[PDB]
Order: structure tokens, then C-alpha cells, then sequence
RNA sequence: CCAGGCCUUGACAUGCUAGGGAACCCGGGUGAAAGCCUGGGGUGCCCCGCGAGGGGAGCCCUAGCACAGGUGCUGCAUGGCCGUCGUCAGCUCGUGCCGUGAGGUGUUGGGUUAAGUCCCGCAACGAGCGCAACCCCCGCCGUUAGUUGCCAGCGGUUCGGCCGGGCACUCUAACGGGACUGCCCGCGAAAGCGGGAGGAAGGAGGGGACGACGUCUGGUCAGCAUGGCCCUUACGGCCUGGGCGACACACGUGCUACAAUGCCCACUACAAAGCGAUGCCACCCGGCAACGGGGAGCUAAUCGCAAAAAGGUGGGCCCAGUUCGGAUUGGGGUCUGCAACCCGACCCCAUGAAGCCGGAAUCGCUAGUAAUCGCGGAUCAGCCAUGCCGCGGUGAAUAC
């Protein structure tokens, strides 16, 4: 096991943090821990909606949580309903100005954390792991993407000898920093144990 | 008369460090420029894997860049309009006299 | 010397002070 | 050592047992977990059972062995040698 | 009236001032030979003036910051050389063959993780 | 000894000497950084994800 | 981990039944503590409420049921993360061609490069993961900005950039420029190779980040995740003590040395990166000292840590198991902490061991490197740090 995490490798170049705020030595942890408590609760409920990106902003005792998602309707609710019932739930933990937005995802197939999340689902439903991956890539590419690669490790089909299977199409220059790589990881539970799903999407370079 | 500007990302510090200085340069009168103070750096070094493997670490850094601007000749037209400024999230300000 | 506490060079090693290295 | 400006340490609860018995006249047995204590002049002639982690070790205190700690008289390790 | 070049070597920085006068040389408010006493490596800092016969012709106010006495010396040696090239542009010949205008990027290499220093590896025993 | 230990770790003790830091994310008792509240393992995991404000890889 | 004393919806989550009253704070008996026994004190809402009185449910207590909990086993069921060969020049794919077929071809061949690097050739023609580039630090210059940083000039100067005054210079920290075999001679089919120039920089500029398909049924169920197997008044949990620090021995990585290119004392220089509001602590005083009592500044380019040290000047030692070396122990103190017996660091008086350059064997380093010198940081009450991650000072030898 050798390769670098291709997100953290690109911070400050092609990818930007999901927590953009300042704090001094004596306060940093307490806020960061809240983002931790928040992101869990959000992804506990919003997993259904098709959660893509959890952005958090701060100033002083107030915070704007910009959530990206593939079904904005399941997030917002009945006429402003669900998105409300979370605002209260949100400021219960936060104890502060919980401004909770919901943003469009102009294609789940160009969203790496989504492509993965779906494959993690398909194999929870006893589906052909090889075929499912070639499909996952085949979707992403048909939506004009420049390149794609998808990886599943674990007891495929229940096999006793664990195996890592993978597939790819186009370009994926993970050594290149001026190239945009969206990466998303999805962990699939089953009866025989857990498998892991890695997705890399090459949008295009800068 | 003093403005202090502090953030984690400098490209948004210099945006806001210029923007505040343009404002007071508008509504009168003296701007002693955006003087970039030395950055205070806290490095984090850590063994990569979860178990053993001591001879392989990774280096992380945290840059708390500093800025200072001096609006010298006040003109309280500045005292109202600064109270309304568009300073992005990742940045702190401290105001003195 | 560097191991000998009762000297100048010795207390510089430890990073402490005393009669044999005053501050 | 224990900083001279402060006190001479004895665990509150044990000191009392010595002093209670001093009135009545000593001595029964004193099962203790007070290694952190100091042997103290009032303790001479008593027979104290010190816990070494394992046992309650019977130690008759004398006029000579006063300034020390209790646990110096209850050995923590069993060692008979090698081979 | 004055001629300044910027001299660097390592962490040492040289502010050097060339002025026609007896040949007096000063560093941080002391006579050169006082500030560099017993440093055999010093006399060579005042080398570029030999490159163009300037032993007596100039005085010098010089400050110095960073590095150490011999890193500070090499910066000076560069700066007084640097300063001559402005006082007389024709001095470029007989200064480049001496490499007096060029400054080396030779600096202390980063201590690397998994090593004792920058390159000294930890000693190793197989069987 | 596990969950009872992350829980014993937060409650204020019988003497203040006994204060020890447990990584607020996974509960690791060893290598816990004050600044983040995390262990060197979580440190790297959140960071790589880009959920640590202002944090980026050092290269010099 | 072990000894002893203890707890049973349980130190913890999400539910229901019913009892108290909700909640929270203060003490008491007992015991090593835990625990077990106890003595206090007043609930909002919304409500029939001048009235006995009644509940809902923010919460604590109590008898049960669910269920908790396990660093118990399995890295030979696993995800993740890492080591590794290896920064090595490699590993494949699409189509076509070849072979009954595994497969070959391309990827071999000439040359060139740090490289499947580029060129030339060819039943091959392209495509991909790697190489390189894009990103960071450093070396030169520039634009912008001038305090807390800098002071070239002038003027004041209590003699300190201290004040006026200035951003020129050093700097601080962002945005650019610059290097490309681009020019010359030449050898070359070409890619390139030797040399020359300009230039701070030259042929990847120095270092960093970055690690192909795979290998090791590699490592980690003890960071976490997780299938399964296993325990349930206990393989869970709470505590007090002890162990993880043992010692006939063997090995690994280290520190300090055996000395004169040295040891010691006095006076005297020149770094960098960091760090710091029950934190760093200038300065003053008590102390041989560790430290202790005062007390100023600093949310820190302002104030502090702070002396950098090897170095320089002078003086002593005079070849000795020593004014080398600083282990071992005796005695006395400071501090941190509830507490330094096991088992902390530091200071002082005395003690002053081995060791005279290391058997067979064996390690690292190709230049600002090795060697030597000090400084900081993470963890952190203190610290067993001589470890680790960094930072500068001085600064080689050698590659036929
Ligand atoms: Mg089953
Ligand atoms: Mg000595
Ligand atoms: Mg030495
Ligand atoms: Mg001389
Ligand atoms: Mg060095
Ligand atoms: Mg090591
Ligand atoms: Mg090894
Ligand atoms: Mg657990
Ligand atoms: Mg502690
Ligand atoms: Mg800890
Ligand atoms: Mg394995
Ligand atoms: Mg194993
Ligand atoms: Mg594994
Ligand atoms: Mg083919
Ligand atoms: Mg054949
Ligand atoms: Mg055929
Ligand atoms: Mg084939
Ligand atoms: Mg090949
Ligand atoms: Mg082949
Ligand atoms: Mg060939
Ligand atoms: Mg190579
Ligand atoms: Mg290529
Ligand atoms: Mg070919
Ligand atoms: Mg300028
Ligand atoms: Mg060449
Ligand atoms: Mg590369
Ligand atoms: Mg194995
Ligand atoms: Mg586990
Ligand atoms: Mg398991
Ligand atoms: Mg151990
Ligand atoms: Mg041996
Ligand atoms: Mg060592
Ligand atoms: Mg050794
Ligand atoms: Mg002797
Ligand atoms: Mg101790
Ligand atoms: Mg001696
Ligand atoms: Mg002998
Ligand atoms: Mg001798
Ligand atoms: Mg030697
Ligand atoms: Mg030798
Ligand atoms: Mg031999
Ligand atoms: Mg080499
Ligand atoms: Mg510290
Ligand atoms: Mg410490
Ligand atoms: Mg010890
Ligand atoms: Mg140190
Ligand atoms: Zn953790």
C-alpha cells in the first residue's frame, strides 16, 4: 500500500477545504469538533438525499452550512418543511446561528462521492461486483467526463480469498497537480463483512 | 486609526487587505499601506501508518499570515462605511487606536 | 567534560544552571 | 525529596489509627495501603502490615528507622536469583 | 560619494559602503581587524580591491547580519566586489574571471525524516 | 478496557494530576495533539480529507 | 497485567413499565479508595389554580425488561492506512498482423538520456498507468507595500535609530521576470554529446512534495471500521496497591569518553527556526545553587524564551589513570505533583569506577555533504530526551 490521498494532495491548488474559517490556539478544537458532530448528524439524515459536499463557514457565534445534494427536494421537505426541522435540530447541538442551505448537484455522475456511494449500494443488494463497476465508469464517461477509475476491495461475492477488483477508462494522471481529480470513498456493509469502494473522477485540467 | 488583518489563506487576506485599504483611501484620507508581517507557522509531523513504521512520517503545516494597514487621517466618513464591509469568512480583524 | 555536571560545558549539556554555570 | 518547606507526609487515615491507639495504649494489627506515608515518631513499637501489592507485611518499627517511607519495608518483588 | 552593493552568503547579509578615503574599513562600529581578529579567513574578504588595485583608494562603512563570522565574511567579499561594478562598469573584466560577482546558493541542507541529519543514515545490523 | 475509558477520560477526576487526553474522534490515548484534540492518525485522516481549516501538506 | 475491596440495565447509547420527586448544590457515618449506609434544601409550563389537590414532560433517583459492555480469538475471512522491492524503468490496453494453442507482435532492433528520455528503423498504428512537467523551499533581479522592521543623508542626541525625518538599504510577504541547448565553434541522419559566451544561475540549478501493474497469503481485529467465533454477578466495570522500571546473562540503536588539533577559569563575538495570558517571564532582592519573594512588558517583526555554542583574547594545567573521564555511592537541599519507597528531574558537599582507542566482524557519507557545534518544537504537572522532527555555525578528504 503506497499511493497518496489525491484530495489532500491537491489542497490549495485544485481542491478547497470543507471548513473555511479562522481560530486561535485556544478555540480551534472546539469549533472543529462541532463540524465533526454536525457532519455526522447531517450525513446520518441526509444520506438518503444523496449527500455530496458538506461546506461549513464561520464568523463569530454563527455558521452557514452549505450542503450539496442530488435530491434537493428530500432535503428541503414539504414546502420548506424538512430543511426547517433540521434547523432546530442543528442549533440544538450548535447553540448558535444555524444557517442551513441546500444546493444543486448538476449531475451525480460527475460527483465522485456519489458514483462510489451507489456502487457501495449495488453490492449491498447482492449484485455482480465486476459488472457493476464497469457500469459505474460507463455512466461517468457518457456524461462527457475526461477519465474515470473505480475500485472495490473485499470478499467479492462472499469469496473467502479477499480480492481487489477495479476498472478504468480515459485519463487519470494522479501524479499531475494541474489536473482536477474528484475522489469519493464509499464503505459497503454486508452479511459476510465490509467491502470498500474507491472512485476517482478526472473532470479536466487547469 | 489601526486595522489588523489575519487569516489562514493569504490570497483571501490580500483581497481583503487591499479592499479595506481602498475604502479608507476613498473616504479620506491617509493610507499607510498593507504591510505584510511575518507568518507564524505550526508544523505537524506524524508517522504515516497506524502501527510501527517509524522511519516514514508526513509533514503538515498551518500558516497564520499577518497583515497591518494604517488609516492615519481618520475622517469619520470612514467610521461608518467600514462598519459595512464585505470581508470573506476565513479572515479576522482587530481594530485599535 | 560534556557528561560532567560540575563544569561549564557540563551544564550547557543538561541545559541547567548553578554555581558551575551562572545566569 | 519531599520538599522541606511543605509537610512531612502521612496519609490522614493512618495517622489517626496510631494516635487513637496511643491514648488507649497500643497495639493491634494495622492492615494498610500507605506506602506513600512516612514512618513517623509516633509509630515506633507498633506492628504495621504494609501492602506490597500482594501481601500485608508485618513490620516492627524502631527508633532507628524513622525518617523513611513505609514501602521501603514492604518489598514489591520476589527474587531468589537465577539458575 | 558612496557606492553600495548587496552581499549575501548563507544567512549572512552585507550592507557595504565604498567611499574614497585612506583605506579604513569598518564593520558594525568596530575596526575590521577588531571584529575579525584571529580570523585568518578575514583578509580574503577584502579581495576584490586587489582585482582592480583598490587597496588604499576606498573607505568602508559596513553592517552585517545573519550567519556567522565566515559566512559574514564571504558576503562582504561579494558586496565590496558588487559595489565596485557600479563605481566603474569597465571593471566587469577582471571580476568575472575571479568569480567575484557570482554568489553561491550553497546552504545547509534540510534534515530529512528517517535520517540522523540531512544524509547520515542510522546504522544498521542484519544477522 | 475501552468505552469505559473514553468515558472515564472526560469526567473530572479525584485529583487533577490524573488528567489525560483522549483523541476526541476515535479515542486514542497516545499521540494526542492539544491544538486539534486529535490523535496523529485522525490528524492525518481529517486533514487529507480537507476538513481541517488552513491545514495543508508541508514541502520544503 | 497481578493481589486484594467492591458495582448488576451496569462507566456509556437508544426504548418502555411503575415509584419518588423532577433537576442542582452542601455536608455526614464507614472504609485504603471505590462502595455501602446517610442528613439537608425549592420544578418550570399550560393548566380547575383565594382552596386540599392533579398530571404532561425539559431531569435526577429507584424495582424490572429490552439491551449495553469485552484492548477476549481469528491481519489465514476483511475495509482503511502503512512498510517493501523502488525513484527502479518499468507495467499494460485497443485494433491489425502472426501461431492449432499458451502467447508473440507493438515494448525488439541502431543511437541517445537521470528515465518505455527523445530520435532513427520496423506488421504494425495508436491509447493508458508510470518518467518528466505542473506545486513548495532555496539562489538573482523587479513591481507593490514601510510598522512593531530597516537608517544611507541632515538636524537634534541624556550618549540607546533615542527624537525629527525618510523606505533608499537590510528585511517582512505576496505578484511577476529569468534557463530554453536560446546564440557561437564542432562532432552528428536525427535525438543528443564536447567545448565557448552572455548571465546570480547551464545543460534535470540545490533540496522537497510526489512511489506504476504488482510482490511479500508482509504489518496493524491494540487507533478506527468490520464478518464470524467466544464471555454475561463477568473474558464487562469501579477502586486502592503493585507490575509494565526485575537481572546469572546475550543482541540492536545510542550518549559520554580514554585527552594537549585537549581540559579548565575570566573577559569578548556572529545564527536560524520556532515558541509563549493560572503562558514566556525583562529587571530588583534572599540564596554557593536548583529555586524562592517581589514586579514591568507582551493577545506578540513591538515584550519574553535568549546565553547561541564550537570561535576570538588572556591566564592556568604539563603527559600523569592526570585539573583526562564522570560511572558508583554517602550526606544535604530545590521543584512538579494529592503522593516521588518501589520509581522523576534538578542543585550543592564529599566519593572519583571502567576506560591508554577497541577480537573475529561491521556501519554511514560524493559538498555546503561527512565530521564537529549549539538552538527550538511536538508529547508534556514533572520527567527518566543521550530519542525523534527541525534549525543555523564552522566546514573537509576522495572517486584511477
Ligand atoms: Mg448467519
Ligand atoms: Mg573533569
Ligand atoms: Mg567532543
Ligand atoms: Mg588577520
Ligand atoms: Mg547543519
Ligand atoms: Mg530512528
Ligand atoms: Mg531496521
Ligand atoms: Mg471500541
Ligand atoms: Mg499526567
Ligand atoms: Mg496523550
Ligand atoms: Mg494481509
Ligand atoms: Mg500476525
Ligand atoms: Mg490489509
Ligand atoms: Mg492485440
Ligand atoms: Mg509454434
Ligand atoms: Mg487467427
Ligand atoms: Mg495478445
Ligand atoms: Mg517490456
Ligand atoms: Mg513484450
Ligand atoms: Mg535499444
Ligand atoms: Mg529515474
Ligand atoms: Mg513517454
Ligand atoms: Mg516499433
Ligand atoms: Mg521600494
Ligand atoms: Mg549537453
Ligand atoms: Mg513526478
Ligand atoms: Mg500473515
Ligand atoms: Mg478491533
Ligand atoms: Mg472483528
Ligand atoms: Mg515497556
Ligand atoms: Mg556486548
Ligand atoms: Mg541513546
Ligand atoms: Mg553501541
Ligand atoms: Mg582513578
Ligand atoms: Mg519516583
Ligand atoms: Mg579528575
Ligand atoms: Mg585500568
Ligand atoms: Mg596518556
Ligand atoms: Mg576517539
Ligand atoms: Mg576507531
Ligand atoms: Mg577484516
Ligand atoms: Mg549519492
Ligand atoms: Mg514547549
Ligand atoms: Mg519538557
Ligand atoms: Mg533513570
Ligand atoms: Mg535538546
Ligand atoms: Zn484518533
Amino acid at each position: 500500500g503506497n499511493k497518496i490521498h489525491p484530495i489532500g494532495f491537491r489542497l490549495g491548488i485544485t481542491r478547497d477545504w470543507e471548513s473555511r474559517w479562522y481560530a486561535g490556539k485556544k478555540q480551534y478544537r472546539h469549533l472543529l469538533l462541532e463540524d465533526q458532530r454536525i457532519r455526522g448528524l447531517l450525513e446520518k439524515e441526509l444520506y438518503s438525499a444523496g449527500l455530496a459536499r458538506v461546506d461549513i463557514e464561520r464568523a463569530a457565534d454563527n455558521v452557514a452550512v452549505t450542503v450539496h445534494v442530488a435530491k434537493p427536494g428530500v432535503v428541503i421537505g414539504r414546502g420548506g418543511e424538512r430543511i426547517r426541522v433540521l434547523r432546530e435540530e442543528l442549533a440544538k447541538l450548535t447553540g448558535k446561528n444555524v444557517a442551513l442551505n441546500v444546493q444543486e448537484v448538476q449531475n451525480p455522475n460527475l460527483s465522485a462521492p456519489l458514483v462510489a456511494q451507489r456502487v457501495a449500494e449495488q453490492i449491498e443488494r447482492r449484485f455482480a461486483v465486476r459488472r457493476a463497476i464497469k457500469q459505474a465508469v460507463q455512466r461517468v464517461m457518457e456524461s462527457g467526463a475526461k477519465g474515470a477509475k473505480v475500485i472495490v476491495s473485499g470478499r467479492i461475492g462472499g469469496a473467502e480469498q479477499a480480492r481487489t477488483e477495479w476498472a478504468a477508462q480515459g485519463r487519470v494522471p494522479l501524479h499531475t497537480l494541474r489536473a482536477n481529480i474528484d475522489y469519493g470513498f464509499a464503505l459497503a456493509r454486508t452479511t459476510y463483512g465490509v467491502l470498500g469502494v474507491k472512485a476517482y473522477i478526472f473532470l479536466g485540467e487547469v | 486609526i489601526r486595522i489588523k488583518l489575519r487569516g489562514f489563506d493569504h490570497k483571501t487576506l490580500d483581497a481583503s487587505a487591499q479592499k479595506i485599504v481602498e475604502a479608507a483611501r476613498r473616504s479620506g484620507a491617509q493610507v499607510s499601506g498593507p504591510i505584510p508581517l511575518p507568518t507564524r507557522v505550526r508544523r505537524f509531523t506524524v508517522i504515516r501508518g497506524p502501527f510501527k513504521h517509524k522511519d516514514s512520517r508526513e509533514h503538515f503545516e498551518l500558516r497564520t499570515h499577518n497583515r497591518l494597514v494604517d488609516i492615519i487621517n481618520p475622517n469619520r466618513k470612514t467610521i461608518e462605511q467600514l462598519m459595512t464591509l464585505d470581508l470573506p469568512t476565513g479572515v479576522e480583524i482587530e481594530i485599535k487606536t | 567534560g560534556k557528561g560532567d555536571r560540575r563544569t561549564r560545558r557540563g551544564k550547557i549539556w543538561r541545559g541547567t544552571y548553578g554555581k558551575y554555570r551562572p545566569r | 525529596p519531599r520538599s522541606l518547606k511543605k509537610g512531612v507526609f502521612v496519609d490522614d487515615h493512618l495517622l489517626e489509627k496510631v494516635l487513637e491507639l496511643n491514648a488507649k495504649g497500643e497495639k493491634r494489627l494495622i492492615k494498610t495501603w500507605s506506602r506513600r506515608s512516612t514512618i513517623v515518631p509516633e509509630m515506633v513499637g507498633h506492628t504495621i502490615a504494609v501492602y506490597n501489592g500482594k501481601q500485608h507485611v508485618p513490620v516492627y518499627i524502631t527508633e532507628n528507622m524513622v525518617g523513611h517511607k513505609l514501602g521501603e519495608f514492604a518489598p514489591t518483588r520476589t527474587y531468589r536469583g537465577h539458575g | 560619494e558612496q557606492y553600495y552593493g548587496t552581499g549575501r552568503r548563507k544567512e549572512a547579509v552585507a550592507r557595504v559602503f565604498l567611499r574614497p578615503g585612506n583605506g579604513k574599513v569598518t564593520v558594525n562600529g568596530q575596526d575590521f581587524n577588531e571584529y575579525f581578529q584571529g580570523l585568518v579567513r578575514a583578509v580574503a574578504a577584502l579581495e576584490p580591491l586587489r582585482a582592480v588595485d583598490a587597496l588604499g583608494h576606498f573607505d568602508a562603512y559596513i553592517t552585517v547580519r545573519g550567519g556567522g563570522k565566515s559566512g559574514q565574511i564571504d558576503a562582504i567579499k561579494l558586496g565590496i566586489a558588487r559595489a565596485l561594478v557600479q563605481y566603474n562598469p569597465d571593471y566587469r573584466a577582471k571580476l568575472k574571471p575571479l568569480g567575484f560577482l557570482t554568489r553561491d546558493a550553497r546552504v545547509v541542507e534540510r534534515k530529512k525524516y528517517g535520517k540522523h541529519k540531512a544524509r547520515r543514515a542510522p546504522q544498521y545490523s542484519k544477522r | 478496557a475501552r468505552k469505559a475509558l473514553i468515558e472515564k477520560a472526560k469526567r473530572t477526576p479525584k485529583f487533577k494530576v490524573r488528567a489525560y487526553t483522549r483523541c476526541v474522534r476515535c479515542g486514542r490515548a497516545r499521540s494526542v495533539y492539544r491544538f486539534f484534540g486529535l490523535c496523529r492518525i485522525c490528524l492525518r485522516e481529517l486533514a487529507h480529507k480537507g476538513q481541517l481549516p488552513g491545514v495543508r501538506k508541508a514541502s520544503w
